[PDB]
């Protein structure tokens, strides 16, 4: 409903969760050091759908994956966890 | 699989959970979670239990938390998560819990703090944040906190505090920041922290004193040290009247102020190392409650009169490596217990100085230039266990009221000769005296470091009777066999050969020998049963001197008039024109034997290591400074004669030798080297003994043969003489005739 | 706030005995503890601290081990081959500021003191 910090975690069973390239409110992505050349992120508000693309994926760092929202305000944008108030169920991609 | 305490208490240790435990009874109040294997804590995983009031998670390696999971708990009080693998503070699923207590996040590596972190928390009074990998205070979550106790953030990486840190913690009471990199503070960093009692900053890079300290007005214990800190300005402490402990070392100070440390009511003690510049006492009025002071490496000339008439309570005293010059009166103390002043300008010592301390246990004045100490300092000082005075000029040391000593040290006194009563000093245990004659008054258990052993004797000189007959014996037939043959030789109104004069300068220094053993002789003789007394003042005179030069003087002489005349002796056979040649040889042998002898006259303490005045035998250590010298000589020596003489064995043959007169003076002479050499290689082994470490004698041993086969040569050489050679039976019938025709 | 101990007794000589404190507050600074040994008639000693290179004594070097667990917030001494003068009162001390090795000459800095336990070696 309300459009504020997107963003998308990778998580490899046995460790923690961090995050990829994720999209603010008035786009300007904040961009993880291995997706740049990798992956593209999209978004769309008209009706609340983001789309993520692969492109000459390597065979490792397959692993699950989570989409993250949050409707709050007054944070700065850090592609960090233990910000978003709602995660996804998530993805196996391999 | 944990046990039930029954009284709603579930603990878990290492037993290998992945999950939270479930089952268990919903009326449970603590829950500890300890050593186990959980990384990842599920969506609404505590929703079972509504009446949990304490919560440990310890240990396992925890990572993500879901935001909903710890809904629910609205009762908790207690929240721990420590050692385990967070990353940042979890500003969500925290917001719930409105009525927590204490928050513990240590060890684990934070970086980051959300800024809407820590809201909601109303009543949250501990809170602990160390050994993480913060960089900067986080000034919004901090001030949203109002009712926060206590604070540690130690171990982290903040480099500088900005202006208004606190500005919104009333009611804090404790503030720890310890082994950071701070380096500059704002004037008003600190601001409203009116509650504060402690401050820790230590081993941060403060390079200047602080002043938003000044701000504090209820400020108990302040610490720091190992700073860079060098100058502390007068006036620093003003706005904080109430300071119990000031925590400073380990820092390179340089000046501190004249009034810095006035007004502190409550201040318990002072310490100041490495201040060097500072020359002047500081002002101290007001304060009153000093048990220690401590003042080291300063300028400090004199002492205020009025110091322990303000200090009432001073216990401990230690002013050293200043230029203290005088002493005033120490008579208002009461509670001084021990005085240290070392390394300083005190050249007197007055009765009144020290009168009235009646509990005074240790005192130490070392490294001073005092000279004079009157009778009555010590006498009505009370009971003193441990008195250290030394390396100072001291010529007379008092004794009245010392019986309770037990440690006592002078070394370094060589002025102070005057031996130490025995009944004084009842219960002395350690003593240090500086000549090790004067312990053998108590003959110790006392114990005394000089070593008074047998080199240094206390009863008899020469130690075993049969030692003492023996010397006398030889010293006398040295005596007159050497006069004897010396009559014979010279009083002959006859031309005289080479060999002839030269075995007369043999006999002339072994008679110097033998009056030297003779003076020993005198000494021990007139010394029996008490020679401690003597040996002082016998050492340090210049008969120990004169004796030692004769001894040394005698023993070259005959070495080289022996070398001289076997070469005499070969050569006029080669020739078979050289006498006056030789007799100014023989005149500048002489010469270098006195030289030889005076020679280590004019070095210090060579000749003072042995009563005896000898230095080849040496001692713990001679250090070889010249006796791996003379013994070098003397060997060097031999062998050169030794090969000359079995150049002359291979030049002429054994029937001419039994023939030849000439050859028969050659026998004697070759009997005069090869004792010469059997008698003198007992010393040069002495000598060469301390050099292997293998090798040790008893200093009881060593002596003896010391004694015995040094002088024997002066003895033998004219009795050899006299038995072997017709020559002087031919001088005993011309000096007959003579002799009846002066009658 | 709250100091206990727990350990002590009697045991021959060349035993091996382990100590455990247990502490309960937070005005207390956990990098600042110290094991205090008392004999009748002699002041309170240090025998050992942990600072921020653990302090030991000159006497108890090399036979006695101190250790810090803040997962359950104790702190343990083990003795092993004691002598007989080892035979005294133990004490477990806190302070409240950081401390180095030169502080744990001197008692009087401490301020956090507990009831302290007994220790005979025969």
């Amino acid at each position: 409903y309300s459009p504020y910090c997107m963003g998308w975690f990778r998580q490899a069973p046995g460790k923690a969760r961090e995050g990829v390239a994720t999209v603010d409110l008035d786009g300007s992505t904040i961009y993880a050091d291995s997706v740049k050349g990798r992956f593209t992120i999209s978004q769309d508000n008209a009706k609340n759908t983001l789309y993520l693309q692969m492109n000459s994926l390597k065979p490792e760092d397959t692993a699950m994956y989570y989409c993250a929202s949050r409707t709050r305000a007054g944070v700065t944008c850090g592609l960090n966890w233990a910000i978003f108030s709602y995660w996804g169920q998530g993805t196996q991609v391999t | 699989p944990c046990s039930c305490d029954g009284d709603r208490r579930v603990d878990c240790s290492g037993k290998g959970l992945t999950a939270v435990p479930e089952g268990l009874s919903a009326f449970t109040q603590a829950l500890d979670i300890s050593m186990n294997n959980i990384t990842q804590l599920p969506e609404d995983a505590f929703a079972n239990f509504p009446f949990l009031e304490e919560l440990q998670l310890a240990g396992n390696d925890l990572s993500f938390i879901h935001p909903k999971a710890l809904s629910g708990l609205k009762e908790l009080k207690v929240l721990t998560l420590q050692n385990n693998q967070l990353k940042t503070v979890p500003s969500e699923a925290i917001r719930g819990l409105s009525a927590l207590q204490s928050l513990r996040l240590d060890a684990n590596h934070i970086t980051s703090v959300p800024e809407d972190s820590f809201e909601g928390l109303v009543q949250l009074r501990h809170l602990w944040l160390d050994d993480n990998s913060l960089t900067e205070v986080p000034v919004h979550p901090l001030s949203n906190l109002p009712t926060l106790q206590a604070l540690t953030l130690a171990l982290n990486k903040i480099s500088s505090i900005p202006d208004f840190a606190f500005t919104n913690l009333s009611s804090l009471v404790v503030l720890h920041l310890h082994n950071n990199k701070i380096r500059s503070l704002s004037q008003h960093c600190f601001d409203g922290l009116d509650n504060l009692e402690t401050l820790d900053l230590n081993y941060n890079n403060l390079g200047e004193f602080p002043q938003a300290i000044k701000a504090l007005p209820s400020l108990k214990e302040l610490g720091f040290h190992s700073n860079s800190i060098s100058v502390i300005p007068d006036g620093a402490f003003d706005g904080n009247p109430l300071l119990r402990t000031i925590h400073l070392y380990d820092n390179p100070l340089s000046f501190v102020g004249n009034s810095a440390f006035h007004n502190l009511s409550d201040l318990h003690s002072l310490v100041i190392r490495g201040a060097s510049m500072v020359q002047q006492f500081p002002n101290l009025t007001g304060t009153v409650h000093l048990e220690s002071l401590t003042l080291t490496g300063t300028k400090i000339s004199s002492i205020p009169n009025n110091l322990c008439q303000e200090q009432k309570m001073l216990r401990t005293l230690d002013l050293s490596y200043n230029n203290i010059r005088d002493l005033p009166s120490f008579n208002g103390c009461h509670a001084l217990e021990e005085i240290s002043l070392q390394r300083n300008q005190i050249y007197q010592i007055k009765e009144g100085t020290f009168q009235g301390l009646i509990s005074l246990r240790i005192l130490d004045l070392s490294r001073n230039l005092i000279h004079e100490i009157h009778s009555r300092a010590f006498a009505t000082l009370g009971p003193i266990t441990n008195l250290d005075v030394s390396f100072n000029e001291l010529t007379s040391f008092p004794t009245e009221g010392l019986n309770g000593l037990n440690q006592l040290k002078l070394v370094g006194n060589f002025k102070l000769k005057e031996a130490l009563a025995a009944k004084d000093f009842v219960n002395l245990r350690s003593l240090s005296v500086p000549y090790a004659y004067q312990c053998c008054a108590f003959a110790g258990i006392i114990h005394c470091t000089p070593s008074t052993g047998a080199f240094k004797p206390c009863e008899y000189l020469l130690g075993s009777w049969m030692i003492r007959l023996t010397v006398w014996f030889i010293f006398l037939v040295a005596l007159f066999f050497n006069l004897l043959v010396i009559l014979t030789t010279f009083a002959s109104c006859t031309s005289l050969p080479s060999s002839k004069l030269f075995i007369g300068l043999i006999s002339v220094s072994n008679l110097f020998m033998g009056i030297y053993t003779g003076i020993l002789t005198f000494l021990d003789a007139v010394s029996w049963g008490r020679f401690a007394e003597f040996g002082i003042w016998w050492e340090t005179g210049s008969g120990c001197k004169v004796a030692g030069f004769l001894a040394v003087f005698s023993s070259e002489s005959a070495i080289f008039l022996l070398m001289l005349a076997t070469v005499e002796r070969s050569l006029s056979a080669k020739d078979i024109n050289h006498l006056k040649q030789f007799r100014v040889a023989a005149l500048l042998a002489f010469l270098g034997a006195t030289v030889a002898g005076c020679f280590p006259l004019f070095h210090r303490g060579e000749y003072s290591a042995s009563p005896l005045c000898l230095p080849f035998p040496g001692g713990e250590t001679p250090s070889l400074g010249f006796t791996v010298t003379l013994v070098l000589l003397n060997s060097l020596a031999f062998l050169l004669m030794a090969v000359i003489y079995t150049k002359l064995y291979c030049n002429l043959e054994k029937e001419d030798l039994s023939e030849n007169s000439q050859s028969s003076m050659i026998k004697h002479v070759a009997w005069l080297i090869f004792t010469n050499c059997i008698f003198f290689c007992p010393v040069a082994f002495f000598s060469f003994a301390p050099l292997i470490t293998a090798i040790s004698i008893s200093p009881e041993i060593m002596k003896s043969v010391t004694l015995i086969f040094f002088p024997l040569p002066a003895c033998l050489n004219p009795v050899l003489y006299v038995f072997f050679n017709p020559k002087f039976k031919e001088d005993w019938k011309l000096l007959k005739r003579r002799v009846t025709k002066k009658s | 706030v709250a100091l206990a101990e727990s350990g002590g007794g009697s045991v021959a000589a060349g035993g091996a005995i382990r100590l455990s404190c247990t502490a309960s507050g937070y005005t207390y600074s956990k990098y600042c503890m110290g094991w205090f040994r008392q004999a009748p008639g002699a002041e309170r000693a240090g025998v050992s601290g942990i600072t921020t290179s653990p302090y030991y004594a000159d006497s108890v070097a090399g036979r006695f081990t101190i250790s810090r667990d803040n997962i359950a917030n104790t702190l343990y001494l083990q003795m092993n081959s004691l002598a007989p003068a080892d035979t005294a009162m133990y004490y477990c001390a806190a302070s409240r500021l950081s401390c180095s090795a030169a502080d744990f000459k001197d008692f009087r800095n401490f301020v956090y003191w507990g009831q302290g336990t007994q220790v005979t070696s025969a």
